[PDB]
């Protein structure tokens, strides 16, 4: 029935902390690591952030009566302390799929990720995991492509991919970059892309650096017999411009270009990944500006979330980290999310990370990209850690070898396949990586060389985020 | 100094700014018209005094220009009282009307003359 | 001279720390405060930001020779030690204009903010401020309008302008929003808005929401004599979404929409700044998930590095935090960024945040927006702190009036206008608050109620961003 | 819980939802103006008090924004007795009129005072 | 025909300063000019699109102003709007939204802008019914010395080829240089259909325009009240003249200044209609009328001795 | 502060020499031949210049106090006599980077060269150099190529 209406503020735990809610199939759960600030009660914690993420404010407003608020409201239905933690605890809430706009990621942040990280009632609030509901899956494309499609349309299959960004990272001419693009394709290599940063600029406009890096693509192309592709980068200041790029990239016939979802927007690469699907262009996705959010264990979202919501969006390739390489990944919670971007199933699993019990209706996969202080010596690692669904980048590791582009290519070629046929073979690649690796000198010059470079460069420092 | 007045101010485009004409003075408007050759006509209007837009507001387009000729234009006349004339029988008919005078030049083909002749009460 | 290639890995720092650099006025500084890794020197961690954000990878690379790499590497240019902090130092680092696409806060952020952050070798990293060089504020448009042409359209001039979000957030009809709308702004608020994370819902979808508030806007315009707006909201999962919402509103005569532009992204903000400067819209922006990135001091970017990055893409409003409600805003802070956000030059100051002199070469100003648990009694703080060129907004402390909405405006209004006269009249708004606003009662009914109601909510916690 | 009334309830923006200003409340904000550097500036509106839309109704146009200027803006003034009998002398001659009282800021252009000084009968 | 207005040179006014107005502003001062009696107000020709100023903000003042003065007084107003911009495709987007705002004239500068643009914009004016006011910014750098260029009577006939319906002419009598003789000439080969070769006038030869419409000059430049009776004399009822500072620069603002020139110009005539000579009774006719227009006699004892006569560079 | 409004006219020297300004590295520099008619000091010659090419007319304009005139007047901060010539001078007149639209050439000259060449007061003028600020320049595309990238 309903109740007079009483002004004034009072506890959000009054009507949003609902310990025994029974989750629908149709909600969009999520698990908040909550650190309170002194005196702040784990229940009204968790009731205050379902309550300013969904349908509350901070006193009673009665034009709550011209609706079913408890048809809306979004609700913390459970709370678990944090195993070792000074006040911090995992409150789930349960938002109804009528709170989402359909197909928008954009709305679905804006809710649950919108204003409860700056409550002055908490001292830190990270966003673990969401169970995004099938019903709310369908109204998403997904990836333009995803696996099966990309291999079939690049007729790749057996192995990881291999990419390499080019260096460095800004200054290169238009004609300097195709020059190092060919180099690179025709040694074995079967992408090359614009570094992330490389959008159009004094040194090099966008335009010169598509029509050159066509030219040294298609010429790789013929001289090996293997397709090849180059991102293109269509990352660009409004989603006119963008645009544009994505439609010279269609012109010029090539396979695939790249934006960079976060720093770009997820409006604008919604834009480009429905584009993408219409034009047959495979969609490379940078993750940009990621670890600013999901670094610190306390407080932002962890990347799984942003996974998610990209695999939503819609992307063919997805950064992952390397585990092994310069910047941070661990292992456990790295194979969990590739799951959560590659499976049609996964279910919950704590030890990796994983909150909740995922499933994609069919969603297409997408394929995880290892890129950034990886070289030859951690080819066995990186093909056991991804298998060959995986896409392995080059960049220094490629560049930086001392006898060019073509034999740095052919290194990182041959290490990869030497890798693969031992693992098909039978032998661990935990163990006989070295081995594998040291075999494949004896008969490749060019991954001889690049050992001598890189033999004792490993990068190993404590990971600040962990299960 | 002044304020420039804001209410009841409407004006009637050549010679309105000026004091208002006194006999001789529009007896010489008339006499201007015709020496120059120019075929003077009368125009008169009682229900929209000034420009408005009631059925298009694209460029150039006003309602209100066109006001209503009195008889025709006065082809071949030289005399000035003809006109004048015309003028005291235009607003024996209509005193209820704004009428002015104009004089057409055909060569050109634009209205070389236009004046506000007479005014109705409380203008 | 050119020196052979020499392949293999060398420190950053012997091309990347650059202490007697002296900064041009065309770069882009940033001060990031840096925590390293134990064992990492703080010129080699400051170099490895400088290096990886800019021109460098891991290894080295030949083709820096095809270009003049000195000429386009940023460098960290100084170091200084965070006093009482255990390992942390503020490294400077300046990027050459040539870095840059012009007019694209998408590719400044690419850059500067876009791999370092997940560094091994870093505990943590926060870029704190960005020196923006007016050669590049010049390839931006800036707000589409300003706060001159703002007041000047609206015709609104001599006080803050008032604002209220309806509430409840989501679950509302369209009619339903129209009604609260119009009883809102009859009783003397300026405008009303979409909350954050109304887009289109099956609830109320966006179209039947603008014909409605549009009917209830001109309602309420005609019946006061003063100009109304309601924030209509573009944000969408798609750039062709956001401009079918901007296109109606524009088709609808109102003056003002509002855009996410953190979770919408800077690709799809800017295409909308430029349309509404194209076509007369005022833009409010609203930064949703803001906080999930700029809440602590130890990791992330700050809010001022966010706000100027909006003022370049564009906006007419941004919501700026309350320092008196119920979300984190220091004081002295936000004093700090809401002067890089309104004026032309703001000089170097510490004490505020302010880590660079910055020159906007006349780009309007945005008018900040102080939103979020804030009533009545908080009034006299809120004319004191943000002046007569801010937005104070009230969904709750006006939805939650016990007399309804109109009277609850009414009471924002007087309380407002009555310690614009006071201090006009020379009173202390610090010291005179709670007086200005208790005689207001003496004559206001509707300012007694509201005051009756929240008399003794404050929100005062422990802020965990400080200088 | 009283009903906010709707009819002839106009507001004038800046201190129109404040109780009347007294002699004294009126020379404060003049005060205010001056101390602050502003240049003051009076307008009256006799026809249309408030904002409508007649000639356009596209984004951010409205009609009634304008007002006329009494005089011109008092450039160099610092003597509020100078305003005040303005506003009289304003107010004798448009006794019809709304009139306001604005304040110039010319460093950033814009107008940092606004409210009415002065209504006719019946407002 | 479309502005209704006969008999008389039309009237207008630059509004000052040339850069630094906010839109507001503008348009406050172009309803203050034409509620005065002007028939125009315009863009300074360097007012384009600016930080201090964005064009669709003043589009949008200075309709909402016009219009105002134009229900005010009960003649049609217009206000060029300056269309000039640094590409077609800008140039066009600011002559779509004066159309878009139902005004009767944009403006254009054909030098600085160029006739390639110049061409595009006179056809769009043609095709939307638009008065395209043409400025003549930057041709002195051109047609000033007698030894080398092109003279103006070359830029002036490309115009009316190229298309526009005022054209800045000189004022003869005001801060620019303009010989009458030179000048009258020039007119004519702008205004008629016919002129026949005069060397005495700078006419080497004959021209016809088989009906191209005529162009009406337009006289602004250091020119007052004072000025009126030549102006009048020298160009007759088909010239628009125009008085920026003559207008914001009357000490009791614009409306009154507008008043001045207004009254002087009418008084101007009727005397010429009366017979009077405008050469000879001009400082008379101007004196009579200040004694019943206090506007004038304010204008008129601002300006009393204020002439600008130098050697010209240009002569026949 | 805002002083009266004071009808009529005076020298542009009053308002447009500036000898002793320092120029900003945002304005547009302007080196212009000037020469001036017999009877016209070179001060009174590039102050006439620097005023009717930026926001100057010929008499006072009450509207100038609406804005901040000395933040938008284009000034000549440097008059220097030509050698061997009889009566001419380089005026250097310095020219706010607001007075101009971003990426207009047309604007551009519009300004500088606009009316100023047909001065009665002049005999002849000759704009020689302009001094483009970098934070104009970077409003405009440049060539749509350039050397590099044409070869
Ligand atoms: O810089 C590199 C790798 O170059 P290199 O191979 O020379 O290290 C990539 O472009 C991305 O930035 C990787 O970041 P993430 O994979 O974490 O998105
Ligand atoms: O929820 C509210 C305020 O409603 P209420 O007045 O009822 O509190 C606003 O829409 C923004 O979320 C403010 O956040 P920020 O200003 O920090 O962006
Ligand atoms: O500056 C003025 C006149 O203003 P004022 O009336 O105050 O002198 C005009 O806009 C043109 O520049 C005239 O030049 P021309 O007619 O030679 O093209």
């Amino acid at each position: 029935a309903s109740v007079g209406f009483k002004a004034g503020v009072k506890d959000y735990k009054l009507t949003y902390y609902t310990p025994e809610y029974e989750t629908l199939d149709t909600d969009i759960l999520a698990a908040f690591r909550v650190s309170p600030q002194p005196g702040v009660p784990p229940e009204e914690a968790g009731a205050a952030v379902a309550a300013e993420s969904s349908t509350g404010t901070w006193t009673t407003v009665w034009t709550d009566g011209l609706t079913n608020l408890d048809r809306y409201k979004g609700r913390c239905y459970h709370i678990e302390p944090v195993a070792g933690e000074e006040n911090q605890y995992i409150c789930y809430v349960a938002y109804p799929l009528d709170l989402f706009e359909e197909g928008s990621v954009t709305n679905m942040f804006t809710s649950i990720v919108g204003n409860v990280f700056g409550f002055k009632a908490l001292r830190a609030l990270r966003l673990e995991d969401l169970r995004i509901p099938v019903a709310y899956v369908k109204t998403f494309q997904g990836p333009p492509h995803g696996i099966q499609v990309e291999r079939d349309k690049l007729n790749k299959y057996g192995r990881p991919l291999l990419g390499c960004t080019i260096k460095p990272k800004l200054g290169l001419s238009a004609k300097n970059y195709g020059r190092a693009v060919y180099e690179c394709l025709r040694g074995g290599l079967d992408f090359t892309k614009d570094d992330e940063n490389v959008n159009s600029q004094p040194f090099m406009r966008w335009r010169d650096r598509f029509l050159f890096c066509a030219e040294a693509l298609y010429k790789a192309q013929a001289e090996t017999g293997e397709i090849k592709g180059h991102y293109l980068n269509a990352t660009a200041g409004t989603c006119e411009d963008m645009m544009k790029r994505a439609v010279f990239a269609r012109e010029l016939g090539v396979p695939i270009v790249m934006h960079d979802y976060l720093t770009g927007g997820f409006t604008a690469n919604t834009t480009l990944s429905h584009y993408c699907r219409d034009n047959g262009l495979l969609l490379h996705i940078h993750r940009a500006m990621h670890a600013v959010i999901d670094r610190q264990k306390n407080h932002g979202m962890h990347f799984r979330v942003l996974a998610k919501a990209l695999r939503l969006s819609g992307g063919d390739h997805i950064h992952s980290g390397t585990v092994v390489g310069k910047l941070e990944g661990e292992r456990d919670i790295t194979l969990g999310f590739v799951d959560l971007l590659r499976d049609d199933y996964t279910e919950k699993d704590r030890s990796r990370g994983i909150y909740f019990t995922q499933s994609w209706v069919s969603t297409p996969g997408v394929l995880p990209v290892a890129s950034g202080g990886i070289h030859v010596w951690h080819m066995p690692a990186l093909t056991e850690i991804f298998g060959d669904d995986s896409v392995l980048q080059f960049g220094g590791g490629t560049l930086g070898h001392p006898w060019g582009n073509a034999p740095g290519a052919v290194a990182n070629r041959v290490a990869l396949e030497a890798c693969v046929q031992a693992r098909n073979e039978g032998r661990d690649l935990a163990r006989e990586g070295n081995t594998i690796i040291r075999e494949a000198t004896k008969w490749s010059p060019e991954l001889a060389a690049a050992c001598e470079v890189w033999k004792e460069i490993k990068f190993e420092f404590p990971a600040m985020d962990t299960v | 100094m002044q304020v420039w007045p804001i209410l009841n101010l409407k004006k009637y485009e050549t010679l309105s700014y000026l004091p208002p004409l006194t006999t001789d003075q529009l007896a010489r408007q008339v006499d201007y018209l015709l020496n120059n050759k120019w075929v003077p006509c009368l125009e008169f209007e009682t229900d929209h005094g000034f420009v408005y837009r009631e059925h298009h507001n694209s460029p150039g387009y006003y309602d209100g220009r066109y006001w209503t000729m009195w008889k025709l234009p006065m082809f071949g006349c030289t005399d000035p009282a003809q006109v004048l004339n015309e003028l005291e029988e235009c607003k024996k008919e209509y005193p209820n009307a704004f009428i002015r005078i104009i004089g057409f030049d055909s060569n050109r083909e634009v209205q070389c003359i236009s004046f506000i002749a007479y005014k109705p009460a409380g203008y």
